[PDB]
């Protein structure tokens, strides 16, 4: 099937076929070009015309163009050689190292898992992380979303999150850069390779890596995300492994998405957003998931437009999580780090059944001390500290000691600090909310708890002050 | 490139078909052969395997296009009936045809001068009186036109007749006579 | 649009408030945005018209005041305005009133009040005539009488 | 939300008002608790001005961009048509 | 703005509320027993 | 001739419909009878769309379009250095034709993982807040954002001052070549602007892009993609380009009128969908590249203004998540006489960090530390804080269009951060800072020379600069 | 080329074209009216049709009806007899003294200087005014924002403004009544006309007025702007005069693009203002610069929707702004005239580097004897007395005497040169002056009539 | 024809602000662009040529004069929305009503310190 493009605006491309309509999500070669310019079929407009959305950038395309049916969707190749390689968003190459000679390919479009093909199982992922730890732990083979404006930390907490969970993992890992910075992707490789987790000498590399960034036209950008997927997929339903699936940025998919539902001749929804905003991200995210077959473990970091929680893509985000991690900007600008919402993170494994009563008691009441310390803020905003009771003083004291607590300094995050990166584990964790919700500690000041690991570390800082 | 423009104005793809056909047949001084070729070829398209060829959405444009094409050859046309029949093929007007064909025709209509110029009455009056409107009409006209009468006949107005010249209009019916004197009484 | 184009085709409008029905108070009718084009003093008599902007005035000045009482406290105003405050108070709850179709949302019987009862009896709150009455006292009645009678009820009671 | 915003910056005026007419009662009155209650009342004043100016800044952004966002719903509503 | 503080919610109209609730519970108190 | 010609069917709101032109490629530069040039963005079935480079006031309805079979693409060379051009490359200072024999297509795009290596080397703004708090290096993209009347093309213009100290060595892996793209400015900024570069010798290695208030919409949508390819031919060829794009909120503001033209769905604050991708793919391009591509980079500084401050709205947080960095101006602190206006516990850099010289870690390390205290402090040990955190913020201060060599900021910074000036009053430091500076650079260039030589401050420099600061902190008022 | 009206939808007129399509911003004359009415280009529709947007009203237009293209943009009389006299969008007289009589016609539509144009130095512009050339000075060429309203003496500042510019300078004024309302037009007239600026008899006026009233379609108040900035345009380049140009309001001008761009059909932008806000402000505002010819210095009465300074139209206003001049109430009811609120009014060439670092240090030190007198006056030591004492000097030296006042107060109008109001104010803040009375300051010159005064 | 003859009329328009729900309505039938709360693009048009038309004549036109008093309902006492935006810039002043004020008991419930004329004393008798 040959089709003769007839109209190019922007990354849709209008392609008319005499024989052979080729049907959706196909994926068509444009005949003529250096480097290989693939459309994917979104639209039969009728009178033999196909609309469809371009892989790469479409200058230099001429009305008239030859292009050829693939017969197939984007294809891109899986298996275990994807490991320690990186892919772009149709599967080729893009680390100079060759041709990646898998056995298998896969199409980018499947269908989700079936609903007699869930699993149920939750145990719990401890991170090392006090905040994420305490008051919304991760699980295992969970789907954790990462929500945040611009600067408040995604980066190093995923980064975070691939040092303590990725380094000591037993199976596989795939990270997707989604619409991010390309300087990060080749920090991340290159800090990868110097960690040994990715081998250019042998086969003993444990992550993939797929890359679509912030350069790439709103196609590449809409389907990179659905490579990462397909890689993990393989990973987990054709060997049974368990996978770590990070995907940095998630929104970027949805925002590439509106891009070009201008000129798919979409009415526009709320915020100028697609109108298939909600069934897209489902289609995509009905993938990331765990089997009875096989778990990943998915972190997605999903940025927040102008900090706003309520847009639609964060917010039709927070359905398809098991647990949030919400950072605030408020919070990094008191310098707390990770800038987390303890108010606005939750989780699905917060419950004594799952945790224990004693970390559940534990968590629970951290945030009902930050809820009312949170209630009493317009009070001590205008009429000061001296109008309260001492009961309220005492409850924003410890309140603010549980807030500097919470903060913690990251292995990644040294080379703009210094202080070296705590790891701490979770006894230790719910040890020291304890104690400070106790009153163990109502006479250490306040800045003694900030940028600490554990507790015992609080009360040397404490002393090293004095 | 300037424009013969016709002397009424149609609007829409049939106006927009109409008038530049129109122009070109102005240049070359061939409208009236035109208009006799666009005639035979809408009582053409009004042929019924040829409307449900033509009408029929997923026939290829080419197939369509090359049908048109060999069946305008069928009939000898004027190159400018057959371009415009190819133009019309190839940016799938074709359903408008007929459309555009009257559209033509009615410019015409008024390029012969014929001034149409209907006659609502109550009952259907004879000719006697007619010819002697026809008469004491042509006088309403300027240089050269001539009456196209269509003698209408509706009892609601009860007596008198509404003339509607071109746009023109005059009511001697007595229904509203009746009606404007009663508006005189009440108001 | 909708109510904001309604409000211009009627005679009387009566707004309820949720305001109001967090109060407690039933009807939530706001005293301090419901209109009538008869609330005019040669059409329902001088001692009416003035009976109603006198409520209405001592319900604009206990507004006013509760910004001063958020601030200061209530032992720190004057001694005209915490009685302004009383009045106001034992005000709002004689608006109130038990209806006969919510027997079911209250218990209480339904009382159907005469109209010179109602000015009589917001007229006497207004005098002082019952300050020394508490404020509960007031809440859910129907003529005064029965305000005085519900004093001497919870009163005898405890 | 706009009615959210203006609910509290009209609150927010008022406690400085209150607060400002407090502080100038007690410097009337200092002609040692006088004293300090005169520089809490100022202080109060202080910030809850600081609250209103950045209450006005959202205030006027929020208006900005429900003005914006009601054109927006007007004018994909006609481009529909 | 005469109640925006406590038509506003928040801490100082929920204490503005508090308030006035125990002043005048106290004087019901005192009036009732003065019956 | 319908395949290398057209006729404009319609023409208003920037955009020509053109009939015609069956062989232009998508983002081809076009040609009107009228001089006038444009750039074929909507190829349909039936026309093109053409957006315009200039007025339509003179492109009527019938004019002829040809095509130039080329993507749109600007000159680069050496041959602009020294030059002011408009957004495509045309000469508007009045010399001449640029001699260019190479051209660029302003659409590329950025290099992908593998060509790049990390920021190691250092750009030099020769201001002692960014310096020494917010390190620049060669490859990186540091946001400049602020409010109007903050500083923003001060910062920018000090930056390229100060790269003459390097561009007049030998060498050559130390040079810098500027460029400056002002879009939206007024056209009297801009000529005053290069004046001020021509007074201080700086023209000789910037180039000038300008489109300015009164330019129409597609220029000053395009003149930040022409900067960056005029700046690409050095990082490609082995040199090293530093980029201006001031500003960035005038180039959406441009993109947004546009669109909007073009009958496009707008979204938050109207602006379009793909407004992001406006500046992600055109801040990707500043790269710093690994020795088998040629070693070069591209530094670029965005500005962005905020308005009343809010650095939360849609445009600031897109380019602060395209950025490696933001330094922020303060209108408060330049109000109050702070300048630089830097926000110093808002401004961060995250890759500039390993890019800085060992002598000004040396001293900056502590004078974060001290600063950091100050801050979280507003006895007799915070009293030590504020006072110490006083006379630093005193030394941070800078006037305008004097930037300063690395070695003499090292020897400010040292004298402020090891304790010499803390009984001097703080109204003085500025004056101490000037003098101390004098002398320093008349009666001890030797010291200067071989902290430049080491890069560091070795124990014996560290001795003679100890030396240095107490003699002249004594005969001192 | 004549065409035909084929579509009158309110102010928005369809004209087809039968040969030859006029231009883009052509202006067109309806044929057939009693009045004259002017269409500008504005997009060309296809089909030989172009849309045009109606500079008067559009009643009584018949499909078919003949226009005139006339060949250019619209075109109006630019040259000395236009001073003194009112003209409307179009260029005709509005006074009814018959036809303005000038040798030269120029189109309202014209590009900004080139690149090489430009003068490469900001300069002051001298006014004469103490408080203006002192805390806030206008720089030549320069785009100044003009605040405040009614009841602050601006009218009695524009027309000082105007006297002391033809007085010191040489040059002359126009003001463009953007927006004007009819009433206030008049008023305005009248004044201009006793003070002496407008002389209805001799050839002595000193400004030229353009008014584009409220009742005006939104294209004729789009370019009244464009009308008066072309007068004084022939009064830069062909007289090479330092010309100033009177703005009021910008607000307006922006509201009629606004108006103007919504009628033609175009998506509005945020808040809602035209997509082209920033454009057309701009395509306005660079016209109004120093060439090597002469200068045009813009003074601009500037309206702050709902005080929102970040609204759109503020906003990119203030973009181009480069001076800020405050007229305050506080300051007119202290009886302190001109209005001029010393610590709000702003310049952006108050820099050491432009206007001289003794001006620069005089200016801040007059600022803040200002500032530490409002602390003062907070609660209300040492020498707090003495800064209270000669802050009460400085506000009451601020004040000044306006000659086209002079029927009014009798007193004679100070015109003060830079040199004396520098060295005046250095003089107060040095102490040399802790003698005098404070009420010696008020309403005088230079500071030897100060000194004169307290000899009183 | 007061204004003309050299007799003075007032007018009053209660209110202004159905005036253009009405103009909108019918703008927006016509399919005309709409712009700010659906408002066509010459509402300003509208009310600024009605509102024009108040003047005082000369005595050489009689010396007649037409004052307007235009009505305008506020929603929540919102001056910035369209329409009272528009009005307040075409107007010689206002007076401005409250609703506080009211229900006070200061009626007629003027706004002393929101009211202006902008006419002033110049309207005002010798011994007012
Ligand atoms: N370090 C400084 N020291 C003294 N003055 C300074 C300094 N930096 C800037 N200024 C002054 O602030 C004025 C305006 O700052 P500048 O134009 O450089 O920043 P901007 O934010 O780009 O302003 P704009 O809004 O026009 O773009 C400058 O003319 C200069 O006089
Ligand atoms: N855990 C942290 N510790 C210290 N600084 C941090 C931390 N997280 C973020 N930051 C600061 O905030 C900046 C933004 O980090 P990043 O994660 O890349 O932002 P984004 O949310 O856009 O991905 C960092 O450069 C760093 O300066
Ligand atoms: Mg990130
Ligand atoms: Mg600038």
């Amino acid at each position: 099937a040959t089709g003769r493009i007839v109209a190019v605006i922007g990354a849709v491309v209008d392609v008319q076929f005499d024989e052979g309509l080729p049907p959706i999500l196909n994926a068509l070669e444009v005949q003529g070009r250096e480097t290989r310019l693939v459309l994917e079929v979104a639209q039969h407009l009728g009178e033999s015309t196909v609309r469809t959305i371009a892989m790469d950038g479409t200058e230099g395309l001429v009305r008239g163009q030859k292009v050829l049916d693939s017969g197939a969707p984007i294809k891109i190749p899986v298996g275990p050689e994807t490991l320690g390689r990186i892919m772009n968003v149709i599967g080729e190459p893009i680390d100079e190292r060759g041709p990646i000679k898998t056995k298998q390919f896969a199409p980018i479009h499947a269908e989700a898992p079936e609903f007699m093909e869930m699993s149920v199982e939750q145990e719990i992922l401890v991170t090392g992380i006090k905040v994420v730890d305490l008051l919304a732990p991760y699980a295992k083979g969970g789907k954790i979303g990462l929500f945040g404006g611009a600067g408040v930390g995604k980066t190093v907490l995923i980064m975070e999150l691939i040092n303590n969970v990725a380094k000591a993992h037993g199976g596989y890992s795939v990270f997707a850069g989604v619409g991010e910075r390309t300087r990060e992707g080749n920090d991340l490789y290159h800090e990868m390779i110097e960690s040994g987790v990715i081998n250019l000498k042998d086969a003993t590399s444990k992550v993939a890596l797929v890359y679509g960034q912030m350069n790439e036209p709103p196609g590449a950008r809409a389907r990179v995300a659905l490579t990462g997927l397909t890689v993990a997929e393989y990973f987990r339903d054709q060997e049974g492994q368990d996978v770590l699936l990070f995907i940095d940025n998630i929104f970027r998919f949805t925002q590439a998405g509106s891009e070009v539902s201008a000129l798919l001749g979409r009415i526009p929804s709320a915020v100028g957003y697609q109108p298939t905003l909600a069934t897209d991200m489902g289609t995509m995210q009905e993938r990331i998931t765990t089997t009875k077959k096989g778990s990943i473990t998915s972190v997605q970091a999903i940025y927040v437009p102008a900090d706003d929680l309520t847009d639609p893509a964060p917010a039709t985000t927070f359905a398809h999580l098991d647990a949030t991690t919400v950072l605030s900007r408020a919070i990094a600008e008191l310098g707390i780090y990770p800038a987390v919402d303890p108010l606005d993170s939750t989780s699905r494994i917060m419950d004594p059944n799952i945790v224990g009563s004693e970390h559940y008691d534990v968590a629970r009441g951290v945030q009902k001390i930050l809820q009312d310390y949170k209630s009493l803020q317009d009070i001590i905003a205008i009429l000061g500290m001296d109008e309260l009771s001492e009961e309220d003083k005492l409850t924003v004291s410890r309140a603010r000691k549980i807030q500097r607590f919470l903060s913690q300094p990251f292995q990644v995050a040294e080379v703009f600090t210094g202080h070296m990166g705590k790891l701490v584990p979770l006894k230790e964790t719910i040890k020291g909310f304890q104690q400070i919700l106790a009153g163990e500690y109502d006479h250490l000041p306040e800045q003694a708890f900030y940028m600490v690991g554990p507790i015992e570390e609080a009360v040397a800082k404490a002393d090293k002050l004095a | 490139a300037k424009l013969v423009r016709p002397p009424v104005q149609v609007y829409g793809i049939e106006g927009r078909y109409a008038t530049a056909l129109y122009s070109a047949a102005s240049k070359q001084n061939k409208l009236e052969q035109v208009e006799k070729e666009l005639l035979r070829v809408a009582q053409i398209l009004k042929e019924p395997k040829v409307a449900a060829s033509v009408l029929n959405p997923y026939v290829k444009r080419s197939i369509k296009v090359k049908s048109l094409n060999d069946i305008t050859a069928k009939e000898r046309f004027s190159p400018l009936t057959t371009n415009l029949i190819n133009l019309l093929a190839e940016n799938g007007r074709l359903s408008n045809t007929q459309g555009v064909v009257s559209a033509f025709s009615t410019m015409m209509s008024v390029h012969r001068g014929e001034v149409p110029c209907t006659v609502t009455s109550a009952s259907p009056l004879e000719e006697a009186t007619l010819s002697e409107l026809k008469t004491v009409l042509k006088s309403f006209l300027s240089q050269g036109q001539v009456l196209k009468l269509e003698a209408k006949t509706d009892p609601s107005i009860l007596g008198g007749m509404i003339v509607r010249i071109g746009e023109k209009y005059v009511d001697m019916s007595v229904k509203t006579k009746i009606q404007k004197l009663g508006r005189a009484m009440r108001e | 649009p909708a109510p904001a184009t309604t409000f211009a085709h009627l005679d009387a409008t009566t707004v309820l408030s949720r305001a109001i029905a967090e109060l407690g108070i039933y009807p939530a009718v706001d005293p301090l945005d419901s209109t009538s084009r008869i609330m005019d003093p040669n059409i329902v008599g001088s001692e009416h018209y003035d009976v109603a902007r006198g409520v209405q005035k001592i319900l604009q000045d206990y507004k006013s005041l509760q910004d001063i009482i958020a601030i200061l406290g209530m032992d720190e105003l004057s001694e005209e305005d915490k009685l302004t405050v009383s009045r106001a108070r034992k005000i709002q709850r004689f608006l109130s009133q038990p209806f006969q179709v919510a027997e079911v949302f209250t218990g209480h019987m339904g009382k159907l009040v005469p109209l010179k009862e109602t000015i009589k009896g917001f007229q006497q709150i207004l005098a002082g005539e019952y300050d020394h009455l508490p404020e509960q006292a007031f809440y859910m009645v129907g003529p005064i009488e029965e305000a005085v009678a519900k004093a001497d009820k919870l009163a005898e009671e405890h | 939300t706009l009615k959210d915003i203006t609910r509290r910056l009209k609150s927010i005026k008022n406690i400085q008002k209150i607060t400002k007419s407090m502080k100038m009662v007690a410097a009337a009155k200092y002609a040692s608790e006088q004293s300090a209650r005169m520089t809490a009342m100022d202080n109060a004043s202080k910030n809850a001005s600081e609250m209103i100016d950045k209450l006005t800044l959202t205030f006027n952004r929020t208006r900005q961009a429900v003005i914006t966002k009601e054109l927006i719903e007007i004018i994909s509503g006609a481009a529909a048509l | 703005g005469a109640g925006s503080i406590r038509e506003a919610g928040g801490a100082f109209g929920k204490r503005e509320q508090a308030e006035e609730e125990r002043y005048f519970r106290a004087q019901s108190r005192e009036q009732l027993a003065a019956l | 001739d319908l395949e290398e010609t057209g006729r404009v069917l319609s023409i208003g709101d920037g955009i020509a419909r053109v009939h015609g032109l069956r062989n232009v490629q998508a983002e081809e530069m076009v040609e009107f009878s009228s001089g006038l040039k444009g750039m074929s963005l909507n190829l349909e079935p039936d026309n093109v769309g053409v957006v315009v480079f200039g007025n339509d006031k003179l492109i009527k309805e019938g004019d002829i379009v040809k095509r130039t079979g080329a993507i749109v693409d600007v000159p680069v060379g050496e041959e602009l250095l020294g030059r002011v051009v408009d957004a495509l490359g045309n000469a508007i200072d009045g010399k001449g034709p640029i001699g260019s024999k190479t051209r660029r297509r302003v659409g590329l795009k950025a290099p992908g993982i593998i060509p790049r290596i990390s920021v190691r080397e250092p750009m030099q703004t020769g201001i002692k807040a960014v310096d020494s708090l917010v390190p620049i290096g060669r490859g990186q993209r540091e946001l400049i954002i602020g409010d109007r009347q903050t500083g923003k093309t001060s910062i920018a213009i000090d930056t390229i001052i100060n790269q003459k100290r390097f561009n007049d060595g030998s060498d050559e892996k130390k040079k810098l070549y500027c460029i400056y793209v002002a879009i939206g400015q007024k056209r009297s900024t801009v000529a005053q602007l290069v004046k001020r570069l021509t007074d201080a010798d700086a023209m000789k290695y910037t180039i000038v892009v300008s489109a300015t208030a009164s330019d129409a919409a597609p220029l000053q949508y395009l003149a930040p993609y022409s900067g960056c390819s005029m700046g690409e031919y050095f990082r490609d060829n082995g040199k090293h380009a530093l980029i201006i794009y001031d500003d960035l909120s005038k180039q959406a503001v441009a993109y947004r009128q546009m669109s909007l033209l073009l009958r496009r769905p707008p979204g938050r604050e109207a602006y379009p969908g793909d407004v992001f991708y406006l500046h992600s793919r055109l801040l990707e391009r500043a790269a710093k590249m690994n020795d088998a591509f040629g070693g070069g980079s591209l530094t670029a500084l965005p500005v962005i203004e905020t308005q009343a401050g809010d650095v939360s709205a849609y445009i600031p947080t897109n380019v602060i998540s395209i950025t490696d960095g933001q330094i922020f101006l303060e209108t408060e602190l330049f109000y109050k006489g702070i300048r630089p206006a830097i926000n110093v516990g808002l401004s961060v850099s995250r890759v500039g960090s390993a890019a800085q010289t060992r002598a000004m870690k040396q001293v900056a390390g502590t004078m974060k530390l001290e600063l950091a205290q100050y801050r979280e402090v507003a006895d007799a040990a915070t009293q030590q804080l504020l006072s110490r955190g006083v006379r630093l913020t005193e030394l941070l201060k800078q006037g305008q269009y004097s930037p300063m060599a690395i070695e003499e900021q090292v020897a400010v910074i040292y004298a402020g951060v090891r304790g010499y000036l803390d009984k001097l009053e703080p109204s003085k430091i500025t004056k101490f800072e000037n003098a101390f500076l004098s002398h320093v650079v008349s009666q001890h260039q030797a010291l200067l020379g071989t902290i430049r030589a080491d890069g560091k401050i070795s124990e014996q420099s560290d001795a003679k600069l100890k030396e240095i600061v107490t003699n002249f902190l004594a005969g001192f008022e």
